[PDB]
């Protein structure tokens, strides 16, 4: 309904050269952990899996996003359950609209409106 | 509106663009493969990294007229701008240039990149851009 208002808003940050946007798994995660994502925009059929993996000899732990195992889950589901800890409101969306289609075809179905400008150096 | 952010399987060229603006203020732009520089220039007096990045991308697109191109930028701005085609505004000059250039290739994928091919190609492009900038006096 207003899928298109939010993604429009997202696109405007790009078009207005604000730097207050992020896209893809790495920038978005990194941005989330700096407290910088205001709205987190995610494609509802996002295909990325979040694998929790064991490191061979050690009793240490290593996470991995892909497209011996400890736990596996869709990152979307991971976002749904865990987004409030970065705060960060969450908007799941679809590609049956034109704004949503470009988001998915062109921005990888994952991105955010940002509180402040971030580097990603 | 055939424009994807993930590679085409059937591509003739896989190119990597960069456009630094340097410390010391110097500005280069470049286009490369994994292993070979195709095009490199220094840019007018201390122009911004955003303007150089777009120039480098607009130029990849120009030279790929009628070919099937994957091209990599490291610029979020140049990638983002190019992907929101569908539209006071800053870098208007360079954005119109980029918007028409988009229509020249036969197939186009514009992909973002942060010892695999991608790592080496990005590296190559930044080297050549950061070397046409330092060792070269504009026009």
């Amino acid at each position: 309904i207003q899928e298109k208002k939010l993604i429009g808003r997202y696109f405007d940050e790009i078009s207005q050269d604000t730097g207050k946007y992020c896209f893809g798994v790495e920038d978005t995660l990194k941005a989330l952990e700096m407290g910088a994502v205001e709205i987190l925009i995610v494609y509802e059929n996002l295909d990325i899996m979040r694998y929790v993996l064991h490191c061979q000899g050690t009793e240490e732990e290593k996470i991995l996003y892909l497209t011996e195992l400890i736990e596996s889950m869709p990152l979307l589901e991971w976002f749904a359950n865990n987004y409030k800890k970065f705060g960060a409101t969450l908007e799941i969306v679809t590609d049956k609209s034109q704004e949503g289609s470009q988001f998915v075809k062109g921005f990888g179905g994952i991105g955010g409106i940002l509180r402040y400008r971030v580097d990603f150096q | 509106p055939d424009l994807t952010d993930q590679p085409l399987p059937d591509a003739d060229h896989t190119w990597y663009t960069d456009g630094s603006s340097l410390l010391q203020r110097k500005a280069g732009a470049a286009v490369t493969t994994e292993t070979e520089v195709i095009w490199a220039k220094a840019l007018p007096a201390g122009t911004s990294a955003q303007r150089a990045e777009l120039i480098a991308l607009t130029q990849a697109l120009k030279m790929a007229e009628g070919k099937k191109l994957n091209v990599y930028t490291d610029s979020r701005y140049a990638f983002a701008t190019a992907h929101i085609h569908g539209e006071e505004i800053k870098n208007k000059d360079e954005i119109l240039a980029l918007l028409k250039a988009l229509f020249l290739p036969k197939r186009l994928s514009i992909i973002h990149c942060p010892h695999s091919a991608e790592a080496r190609g990005n590296r190559m492009a930044d080297q050549a851009a950061r070397k046409a900038a330092i060792t070269e006096t504009p026009d």
